């Protein structure tokens, strides 16, 4: 499983 | 904790999102990847995103920023984004997912 990169 | 989904799994998730969510919704559930983690399930159009949440003590961990609770979290991600795409598209959690 990848996860998404969170919006800094 | 309405958007406090348990351990379902991502596979699950992502069926849930698609099958009664609109953009927005969103859920927290169990980690599949590390134990006593969790991820936030975003609906998204063509892709539905997954967050990681890292839980040390006590404090809940996403990115660089860090929370008191995962209510403090989610609440945070209601009013600043949670994606940023390169076409300017900011994805804010709206609604747990009904």
């Amino acid at each position: 499983h990848i996860y998404d990169e969170v919006a800094a | 904790s309405e958007w406090y989904y348990g351990n379902v799994t991502r596979h699950q998730a992502e069926c849930a999102l698609n099958e009664r969510g609109v953009e927005g919704d969103f859920l927290i559930r169990d980690s599949e990847s590390s134990p006593s983690d969790f991820s936030v399930s975003l609906k998204a159009s063509g892709k539905n995103k997954h967050f990681k949440v890292q839980l040390v003590d006590n404090v809940y961990c996403i990115g660089q920023r860090r929370f008191h609770t995962m209510d403090e979290l989610v609440e945070h991600y209601k009013k600043a984004p949670i994606f940023t795409s390169e076409h300017g598209e900011k994805l804010y959690l709206v609604r747990a997912l009904q």
